[PDB]
């Protein structure tokens, strides 16, 4: 454990997953300065739970993840345990019991267009929640009524995503923001990530 | 099935005003974004206007004041008004829902974007 970890990727990367297909890094065998992100004025949100972010520097883990994805700013709210509306239930679900950290920043300066960006996708209709860590990349569609849809859109037929359309005059609650969230697995194995 | 049903295209002398109209059929206007591209000779695209969510609206800085997109929802409709006509507005207009919605996952001018089969309009000298 000698490489310092590889977080810029994650946080600097250019294009952002959508939500609905949320990506996720594997971190390991690196050394995570925890307290500079911490520290980090780049942050609007960093909300953790089940550890301290002043301690962090201090744990080992056997593995990190860092998931990564773009929302709305007034859907930040739902990336927490405990949480409904339609990105928790249909893109992103944390645990009740969630160890880790959420940190999210507005991303009105790269994820907005004059004229709109459509290209940021989240799932509207799903026949059921998502499980904690579920990640759906279907596209089926969506029979809403008892009459089924042999593949075609239409009435009661919906393909199941939908746009974001962010555009830079929208307010505040309608602009994107670029989210990691950070999880903390210890296994009975060795453990390869730690701070400094 | 899903479809835009575009009128109020044609041929006008430069000065004169148009004004298309564009239902959906299968889905509403609520369900994404409303807009217009144009295809102007030698096939360049252009987004001309879009009503967001929001109530707020784009144009393409050729076309401000002179064009107005509204929206009835009762009516299922969305209209672009064109006043005040160009030679350079000659082209091919195609309402959009923008982006990917519950129509589908489609593409116009390069983005995601549903549009149908357009309406001309020529503006003469
Ligand atoms: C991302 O780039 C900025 C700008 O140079 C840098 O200061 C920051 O530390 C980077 N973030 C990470 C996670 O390395
Ligand atoms: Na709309």
């Amino acid at each position: 454990i000698t490489n310092l970890c590889p977080f810029g990727e994650v946080f600097n990367a250019t294009r952002f997953a959508s939500v609905y297909a949320w990506n996720r890094k594997r971190i390991s065998n690196c050394v995570a300065d925890y307290s500079v992100l911490y520290n980090s004025a780049s942050f609007s949100t960093f909300k953790c739970y089940g550890v301290s972010p002043t301690k962090l520097n201090d744990l080992c883990f056997t593995n990190v993840y860092a998931d990564s994805f773009v929302i709305r700013g007034d859907e930040v709210r739902q990336i927490a345990p405990g949480q409904t509306g339609k990105i928790a239930d249909y893109n992103y679900k944390l645990p009740d019991d969630f160890t880790g950290c959420v940190i999210a920043w507005n991303s009105n300066n790269l994820d907005s267009k004059v004229g709109g960006n459509y290209n940021y996708l989240y799932r509207l209709f799903r026949k059921s929640n998502l499980k904690p860590f579920e990640r759906d990349i279907s596209t089926e569609i969506y029979q809403a009524g008892s009459t089924p849809c042999n593949g075609v859109e239409g009435f009661n037929c919906y393909f199941p995503l939908q746009s974001y359309g962010f555009q830079p005059t929208n307010g505040v609650g309608y602009q994107p923001y670029r989210v990691v969230v950070l999880s903390f697995e210890l296994l009975h194995a060795p453990a390869t990530v730690c701070g400094p | 099935q899903v479809q835009l049903q575009e009128s109020g295209g044609g041929s006008v002398q430069a000065g004169g005003s148009l004004r298309l109209s564009c239902t959906p059929s299968g889905f509403t206007v609520h369900d994404s974004d409303m807009g217009w591209y144009r295809v102007k000779p030698g096939n360049e695209c252009e987004l001309v206007t879009t009503l967001f969510g929001d109530g707020d609206t784009y144009y393409a800085d050729s076309v401000k004041d002179r064009f107005i997109i509204s929206q009835d929802n009762a009516k299922n409709t969305v209209y672009l008004q064109m006043n005040n006509l160009k030679p350079e507005d000659t082209a091919k207009y195609h309402c959009v829902a923008r982006g990917v919605g519950v129509y589908g996952m489609h593409w116009f001018c390069g983005e995601y974007n549903f549009a149908g089969q357009g309406t001309q309009v020529t503006v003469s000298s």
